[PDB]
């Protein structure tokens, strides 16, 4: 079933996140919870993905 | 010297249509104090009125009182059809326009302007 | 190279600046005058006089089509280094 | 203080509701129109923030004056801002609603839509790219949220 | 005179008009319209504010792009009025309340800032002075609000001795609290004589008693042409209104008559030529609307 | 001459001369000049009592039929006493052709309004009201179009200045947007552009 | 050369005429069209999430002026005037004198950005690539007059955004 | 007695003189959008003149931009170069797609269908993307000058409008599932602003407001410009003269830009981009950099402008609106004399009163939708 | 010379025609 991979793939964001505290956060400021390649941060703090 | 006339042949039936035009819109400033619910009244729009007519009382050529009554004509149809708003019929009185200086003297205070 | 009026005011590198009594100082006031505080007169002048070994020298300015319109300056005057008219780059005949 | 921390919420909750459902009436006079439809568009989707699109302009917010205004439409333009309910806001969009443009030295054109209503954000572009004016009604949000209605009304 | 004050143009909204105003109380009913007249000849107008940035908003299309600068005030902070006035050749004060709040008694509102703003004034090197007191202010007056705009005009006479001061009787306008008062009332009708002046009169006035220097050191009485009984005046307001938040104070000042003073310099001494209320009670009263005039005396 | 030069269409050029004789031809009562610019445009220049016949003419003429209106233009020329050049740009979609025809005013003289030739007229000769003031008689409702309601003057007039006479804003007192004399924080920069050298020796005017 | 839309005659067999009924009351292309709507719902919408998100743009891209400079600090503008002589808006407004090193600078470069029709004629009349339209579009201010670009603003601009804009020329000037 | 509603204020004020439902006159009230353009234009170089263009059609910016190139260049007596003509040909089907996405998606939304709207603005901000990529601005690109275009294509460009061109064709068939056969589409549209030919010949209409009612009339077919001649499309025809056959029209005006658009992605051919006459077209600024003469010229076209002979021509594309034209006057200086911009809305909105007699107060949206209307060309 | 040009073979084919795919069921069948 493919629907366990969509559920699999959410909590995966979920863990890669660092746990439901950056979950949170990210959902909060963001409005979006997907997980990507760390490309860069600069001399402020802004992350780069 | 010999032109091709708009309306008028000559100065009489020109000042029979200034006069007409005149007529009009004397009919027309209570309809358009009460509708546009302008603050002036009746008597300072009628002098309005005669104010702009008497403004051009010094023409005497026939075509061009003739272009006068067909811009007063075209000013009456946008004031009887609600086509101006308040503004526009308020423009004729220079309400927030500061008085200008008439003398010499006050205008020599002010600036260069003669 | 900025430096301050007697008033608090900082000069711009033109050499602008409100009077004491000049009322335009209030547009300041709670908000700042933006200067740029880096004059290029000042920093022109920290390029080292370049030693050539030519009589006339060409310059536009460095990477090519990126730079000025390309200039030859004379350097027959040994008293005066030629300078360039467009990015103040200054070379000495080394003779 | 007490109440002093009870206006203080207040004024943060009525702020975030006023930021968070903020309804445009937006005059489409001229180019600019274009890219606010741009803007509502589903790239950047001004809806997704609480921004409605195409609000009736007796229950709008922000009166965004995207376009040239001209003479004839001047009055047009204050009639519509007065028919609007407080907190209005108004957001110039594009150099002629912001200072006349490309047009300023014309006879029959506004030097910027200030000369009518009062502005709050200019938005500079001719046209400011969609991304452009959804910044702009971010900075609109931005200048909501730091609002002290309540905290000035328990100080006066 | 410096170069930059020295005044240019034909008197429009780009023009120069060399004066710079600091004006205290510009978000109120008088401060609108000062702003709207200054603004239009090209002044400088510095409009401290102590609310809420929006409630500013309609001061910003009344002049040219940098005549009107915006800046916080406190009443009770000296710094902020030094701030505001260091720059401006003429400082006028419309700082006002009809009725008293917790942080603001009627000698703060009319007594401490108004001598505050004029010593400030003074002691920053502003050449001009105007001060905004009224008409029916007396030592002896039965309301708080006339005995301490007394004093505050004292205060204001004494320490900036070339001040301006003005009288308005009751100022009527689209934003009055006079006829705005009369017409949602729907208090009573007693001997109460009075001369209610316009308030584009007023504006008029204390503009010309910025450019007239024989204004400096004076102390004008802006009245009315028509002097009214309270009783037919109310109906009057009932009249043309189409019809068949309030204090004791503002109810003891309803019922002072504006005394008369023929020894105080008036409108006609500036130059401006008092409108009377019949011409313009309609376009205030107007807004009320889902006439034979009144009897002066 | 071949890339960068524009290649001459001789056929159309002498297909429209041709054309212009028999214009000139049958309605001599009011033909003034033919031209044929070299980029092949044919130009009727008409007095102006031939309005109507001369587009009548070539609208309904089975030779012509230069049924649609493409443009009505006014072009101000302040050094004519006849100052205003009315020009009709006109397609026949049978012969896949193009006319010009061009009249003149000065500002008292009516013209006849043509839209009893072309509907199609009614609001550019309109706008020839609003913008030059050149009046069209038996027009059916001629007025502004473009322009202000209370506009003073005729702005495509080259002796009207760029920026108008006035300028609006909003009043606060008046309550009302207000009309005021034009104040520009910038004036308009006027610039001297014109080389003091002949560009053109096939355009040279023959000296006094 | 030409085709006629709308130009079929329907066929009146009972067949034909049964399906035209059949779609008249049975709905048919109405629930053609939820099913294309009902598609849409299913599919990723094409939102990006701005201000985290941005529109993709080319180093082309015309957004806020700026002056630059020579790599010595040398600021490039040599006041020649064909940028306000170019400018459709007359939006710059230049005032010029030789400086203390006798150089060709100018005391007054103005830009009114809200003349502005950001159209780029000056970055390319510019001879000495002083003038450039740079990157940055999100300067949206709460007054009108900081939209008022002096010379002091231009070249804070250009020190604020060098390291964009010259790879962005850098990208580009090969088209130039 | 009869009902009279003033709709007050892109931008309309609409006089009607209603009897009812039905509508008896129609008065639009125009100029809220009239800025003085083309007096505008008389105190400007030709170059300087060029950004107005993209101001009046402003949803079909390089349309405008290449019909007054080509009066300027008429004028000049010179030819763009041929790649310079097929991206000209290239962007302004890309325009085409831009102004007719535009009409059909707003006048479906005007009448109440608000879908396809936000459906084919997704490839509308695609073909905006391809304008900034090739200008630097995605609506007013100044791109197409007097002389060819200013900057060559950028390298990829070609195979993201490729990628767009090969999808395209898919989301017209969604827009006209969701639209052509929907029977309250059909509704609004079919019995609605029937115009006869003649009529449309007379009241100066042009474009699909002429190919509606059955005139096989295309000026990139009859009167061809920059490489038209060389592209192979069909020309739509409408049957009764409304609002629906319009559509279609407008539709397969779309089907067939896209066919365009291959071809001109196929037979685009390599050179220059200006003509290279450097007295007209600004020279490359290597060489502005390093001539003499480059630089002369560079300052003299960006100061002064390239002289024009003295005339006068009026020169007319296909825009997608119809027939837009520039009747252009030439005293012999660096600015135009007088530059009268003749747009298709004008004389379409001019014929709206007609258009709309005996149909309903809900037809004349739809109407002022079959129209495609907007005010920056009809005002100037 | 390095220019923005179609590949080799030239680009692939771009469809540009209606495609309604015509689905559903007969007339008769829907009754
Ligand atoms: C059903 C869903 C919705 C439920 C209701 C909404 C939930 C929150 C309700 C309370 C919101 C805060 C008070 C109303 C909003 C006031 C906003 C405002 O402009 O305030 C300034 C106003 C006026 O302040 P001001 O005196 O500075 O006025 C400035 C305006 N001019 C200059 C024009 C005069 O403040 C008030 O009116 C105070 C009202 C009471 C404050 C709250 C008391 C406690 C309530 C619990
Ligand atoms: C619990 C669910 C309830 C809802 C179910 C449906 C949900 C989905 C609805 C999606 C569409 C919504 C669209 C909103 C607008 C609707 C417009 C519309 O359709 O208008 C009505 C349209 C109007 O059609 P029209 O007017 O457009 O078509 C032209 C018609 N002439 C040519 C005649 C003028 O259709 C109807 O009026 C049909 C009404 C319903 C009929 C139902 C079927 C009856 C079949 C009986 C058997 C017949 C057998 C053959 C005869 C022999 C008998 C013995
Ligand atoms: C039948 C069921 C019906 C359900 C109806 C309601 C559905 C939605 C329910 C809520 C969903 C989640 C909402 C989360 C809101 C945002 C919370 C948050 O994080 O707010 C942050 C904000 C600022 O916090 P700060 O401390 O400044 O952050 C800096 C950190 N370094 O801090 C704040 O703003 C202050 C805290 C605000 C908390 C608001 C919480 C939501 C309230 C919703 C009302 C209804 C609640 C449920 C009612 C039914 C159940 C009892
Ligand atoms: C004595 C102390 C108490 C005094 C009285 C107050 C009572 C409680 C009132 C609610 C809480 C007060 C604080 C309100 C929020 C303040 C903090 C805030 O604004 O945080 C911002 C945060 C989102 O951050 P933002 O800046 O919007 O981000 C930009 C987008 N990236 O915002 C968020 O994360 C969401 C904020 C949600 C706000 C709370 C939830 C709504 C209010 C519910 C109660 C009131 C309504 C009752 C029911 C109404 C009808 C349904
Ligand atoms: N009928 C009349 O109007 C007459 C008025 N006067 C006097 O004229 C002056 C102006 O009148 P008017 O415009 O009608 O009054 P308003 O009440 O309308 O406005 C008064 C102004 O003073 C400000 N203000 C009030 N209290 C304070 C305070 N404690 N600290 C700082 N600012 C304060 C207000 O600012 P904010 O908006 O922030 O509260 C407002 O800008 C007053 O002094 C009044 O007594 C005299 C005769 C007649
Ligand atoms: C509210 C405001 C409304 C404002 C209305 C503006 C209308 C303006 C219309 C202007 C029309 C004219 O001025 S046409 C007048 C020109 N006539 C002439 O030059 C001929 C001289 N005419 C006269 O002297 C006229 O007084 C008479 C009545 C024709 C003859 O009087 P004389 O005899 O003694
Ligand atoms: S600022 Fe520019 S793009 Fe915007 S509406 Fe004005 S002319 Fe059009
Ligand atoms: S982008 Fe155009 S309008 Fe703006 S400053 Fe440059 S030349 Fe002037
Ligand atoms: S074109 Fe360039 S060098 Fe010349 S004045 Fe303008 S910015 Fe300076
Ligand atoms: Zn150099």
């Amino acid at each position: 079933m493919e629907l366990l991979q969509v559920l699999k793939r959410g909590l995966q964001q979920v863990s890669g996140h660092g746990g439901l505290r950056g979950y949170l956060r990210v959902l909060f400021r963001a409005n979006d919870v997907r997980v990507g390649t760390l490309v860069g941060e600069d001399k402020y703090g802004n992350k780069y993905y | 010297t010999s032109v091709k006339p708009i309306f008028s042949r000559d100065m009489n039936e020109a000042k029979r249509r200034v006069r007409e035009l005149y007529r009009a819109w004397y009919r027309e400033v209570p309809n358009t104090v009460h509708l546009f619910q302008l603050d002036i009244s009746v008597k300072q729009g009628r002098d309005k009125v005669r104010e702009m007519f008497k403004k051009n009382a010094h023409v005497t050529d026939p075509r061009v009182v003739d272009l006068l009554v067909i811009k007063g004509k075209m000013e009456l149809e946008e004031t009887i059809n609600v086509w101006k708003q308040r503004t526009h019929v308020m423009r004729f009185f220079h309400e927030t326009e500061a008085p200008r200086p008439k003398d010499f003297l006050s205008k020599f205070y002010v600036g260069h302007d003669p | 190279g900025v430096r301050t009026s007697p008033t608090g005011e900082k000069v711009t590198h033109t050499g602008q600046v409100y009077d004491d009594e000049d009322y335009r100082r209030v547009r300041f006031v709670g908000r700042q005058k933006e200067v740029n505080e880096n004059f290029a007169i000042d920093l022109i002048a920290e390029q080292p006089v370049s030693q050539v070994g030519s009589r006339v020298i060409s310059c536009d300015g460095g990477g090519g089509a990126l730079g000025h319109p390309r200039v030859y300056i004379n350097l027959d005057k040994e008293t005066k280094t030629g300078t360039c008219g467009y990015c103040g780059l200054q070379f000495r005949q080394q003779h | 203080s007490r109440g002093e921390y009870v206006v203080a919420k207040l004024d943060d909750l009525i702020n975030w509701a006023r930021r968070s459902s903020l309804w445009p009436m937006t005059f489409g006079l001229a180019c600019c129109a274009v890219e606010m439809m741009h803007m509502a568009a589903p790239r950047y989707d001004m809806d997704r923030f609480g921004v409605v699109f195409r609000a009736s302009p007796r229950q709008s917010d922000v009166m965004i004056v995207a376009g040239t205004l001209t003479n004839k439409m001047a009055p047009a333009l204050r009639k519509v801002y007065d028919q609007m309910p407080e907190p209005r806001y108004v957001v110039s969009m594009g150099s002629c609603a912001n200072g006349g443009g490309y047009y300023h030295y014309s006879y029959s054109v506004v030097r910027g839509c200030d000369r009518i209503v009062p502005v709050d954000i200019y938005v500079p572009g001719c046209p400011p790219t969609a991304e452009a004016l959804l910044y702009g009604i971010l900075q609109l949000q931005k200048k909501i949220k730091r609002e002290k209605r309540l905290r000035i009304w328990y100080r006066r | 005179l410096h170069h930059a004050v020295i005044p240019h143009g034909k008197g429009g909204r780009s023009s120069v008009s060399g004066i710079v105003a600091t004006v205290f109380g510009a978000t109120g009913f008088l401060g609108r319209y000062l702003v709207n007249h200054l603004g239009r000849m090209g002044s400088q107008v510095i409009v401290p504010y102590r609310c809420e940035p929006y409630d500013t908003m309609h001061l910003r299309p009344m002049g040219d792009l940098g005549q009107i600068i915006f800046m916080d005030w406190n009443g009770r902070d000296k710094d902020s009025i030094r701030r505001a006035v260091e720059h401006s050749n003429v400082v006028i004060n419309l700082v006002g309340r009809e009725w008293e709040t917790k942080n603001f008694d009627f000698e703060d509102v009319f007594v401490k800032i108004p001598q505050a703003i004029a010593q400030v004034s003074k002691e920053a090197g502003v050449e001009k002075f105007i001060h905004i007191s009224h008409l029916n202010a007396d030592i002896k007056s039965s309301s708080k609000y006339l005995r301490n705009k007394a004093v505050g005009e004292k205060e204001v006479r004494e320490t900036f001795p070339e001040a301006t001061i003005i009288k308005p009787a009751d100022i009527f306008g689209r934003e009055d609290r006079f006829l705005n008062y009369f017409a949602n009332i729907r208090s009573l009708g007693k001997k109460t004589v009075k001369q209610p002046v316009y308030i584009v009169d007023v504006t008029k006035g204390i503009i010309n008693a910025i450019k007239d220097p024989d204004a400096r050191g004076k102390t004008f009485a802006f009245v009315g042409p028509n002097r009214y009984l309270l009783f037919d005046l109310v109906q009057y307001v009932f009249a043309v209104a189409h019809r068949p938040w309030t204090t004791r104070d503002k109810v003891e000042r309803i019922h002072t008559t504006d005394r008369t003073l023929p020894h105080l310099p008036g409108l006609e001494d500036l130059g401006v030529q008092a409108t009377p209320l019949e011409l313009k009670a309609i376009e205030v009263l107007r807004r009320h609307r889902t006439v034979q005039p009144a009897k002066t005396v | 001459t071949r890339p960068t030069v524009r290649p001459r269409n001789d056929v159309a050029h002498k297909q429209l001369s041709a054309f212009g004789e028999y214009v000139a031809e049958i309605l001599p009562k009011y033909v003034q000049q033919v031209q044929v610019s070299c980029f092949s445009e044919l130009e009727i220049c008409i007095h102006p009592d031939g309005v109507i016949p001369v587009l009548t003419f070539l609208r309904d003429h089975s030779n012509a039929q230069f049924k649609s209106l493409a443009d009505l233009t006014a072009v101000d020329i302040p050094t004519r006493q006849n100052r205003f050049e009315i020009v009709y740009n006109l397609l026949s979609l049978r012969f896949n052709s193009r006319i010009r025809v061009k009249t003149y005013t000065d500002e008292l003289t009516p013209v006849e309004s043509s839209v009893s030739v072309y509907k199609a007229a009614n609001w550019y000769e309109r706008e020839i009201w609003d913008m030059f003031g050149v009046f069209f008689a038996n027009h059916p409702d001629l007025r502004r179009i473009l322009t202000d309601y209370g506009f003073e003057g005729h702005p495509f007039r080259k002796d009207f200045p760029l920026s108008g006479y006035v300028e609006l804003r909003y009043d606060d007192e008046v309550k009302r947007v207000v009309a005021e004399p034009v104040e520009l924080a910038q004036e308009f920069r006027k610039f001297d552009l014109n080389s003091p050298w002949e560009a053109f020796p096939a355009y040279r005017q023959p000296p006094e | 050369t030409y085709k006629y839309v709308n130009l079929r005659e329907p066929s009146m067999d009972m067949k034909s005429v049964t399906d035209r009924a059949a779609q008249t009351l049975l709905w048919t292309e109405l629930i053609r069209g939820l099913g294309m709507t009902l598609s849409y719902l299913f599919r990723e919408p094409a939102t990006i999430n701005y201000p985290f998100e941005k529109g993709p743009l080319s180093p082309r891209f015309r957004g806020e002026h700026a002056l630059r400079r020579y790599p010595s600090g040398e600021e490039r503008c040599i006041a020649c005037k064909l940028c306000e002589a170019v400018c459709p808006a007359q939006a710059i407004t230049i005032e010029a004198e030789p400086r203390a090193d006798g150089s060709r600078r100018t005391t007054r470069y103005d830009i009114d950005m809200t003349k502005c029709i950001y159209c780029g004629f000056c970055q390319e009349a510019c001879p000495v690539d002083a003038i450039v339209e740079g990157p940055n579009f999100e300067f949206s201010t709460e007054t009108h007059e900081e939209l008022l670009y002096n010379k002091e603003k231009l070249l804070n601009n250009g020190d604020k955004w060098e390291a964009e804009i010259a790879a962005n020329i850098q990208a580009d000037y090969l088209y130039r | 007695s009869n009902l009279t509603l003033n709709f007050g204020p892109g931008v309309l004020r609409l006089v009607m003189e209603l009897s009812g439902e039905m509508v008896r006159k129609c008065d639009p009230h125009i100029g809220l959008l009239h800025r003085g353009t083309e007096k505008l234009i008389e105190y400007k170089t030709y170059l300087q003149a060029l950004p107005y263009f993209d101001r009046l059609d402003y949803v079909s910016m390089m349309c405008n931009e290449q019909a007054y190139s080509l009066a300027v260049e008429k004028l000049l007596n010179i030819q763009p170069p041929p790649r310079a003509q097929w991206i000209r040909v290239l962007f302004g089907e890309i325009t085409r797609l831009l102004n007719h996405i535009m009409a059909v998606t707003t006048h479906a939304l005007d009448i109440g269908a608000m879908t396809p709207f936000f459906w084919m603005f997704e490839e509308r901000e695609k073909m905006f993307e391809f304008y900034e990529r090739v200008s630097g601005a995605r609506m007013h690109a100044a791109y197409v000058r007097p002389g060819g275009v200013h900057q060559d294509l950028p390298l990829g460009l070609m195979d993201d409008i490729y990628e767009f061109s090969k999808n395209f064709s898919l989301r017209i068939d969604e827009l006209e599932e969701m639209l052509t056969n929907n029977r309250i589409w059909r509704n609004r549209t079919v019995d609605i602003g029937v115009v006869t030919a003649e009529d449309a010949l007379n009241y100066g209409f042009s474009g699909v407001m002429l190919r509606g009612s059955g005139i096989q009339w295309d000026l990139r077919k009859t009167q061809p410009y920059d490489v038209y001649d060389q592209v192979e499309f069909d020309v739509p025809i409408g049957s009764r003269g409304d609002c629906y056959d319009r559509y279609l029209c407008r539709v397969e005006e779309m089907r067939q830009s896209i066919r365009i658009i291959s071809q001109c992605l196929n037979k685009m051919p390599p050179g220059e981009i200006k003509v290279d006459d450097a007295k007209v077209s600004p020279p490359k600024r290597a060489e502005m950099k390093t001539s003499m003469e480059s630089l002369i010229h560079h300052f003299k076209l960006y100061t002064e402008g390239y002289q024009v002979p003295p005339g006068a021509t009026y020169t007319a594309i296909e825009a997608p609106k119809g027939e837009f034209g520039v009747y252009l006057v030439s005293d012999g200086s660096s600015r135009p004399y007088r530059c009268k911009i003749k747009a298709p809305g004008f004389a379409h909105l001019a014929g709206l009163d007609k258009m709309s007699k005996g149909h309903m107060l809900a037809d004349v949206v739809a109407i002022i939708g079959t129209q495609d209307i907007v005010f920056g060309e009809v005002d100037r | 010379v390095k220019q923005d040009m179609p590949p080799v073979g030239g680009y692939g084919p771009i469809d540009y025609k209606r495609n309604l795919p015509r689905r559903g069921l007969s007339g008769y069948s829907m009754f």
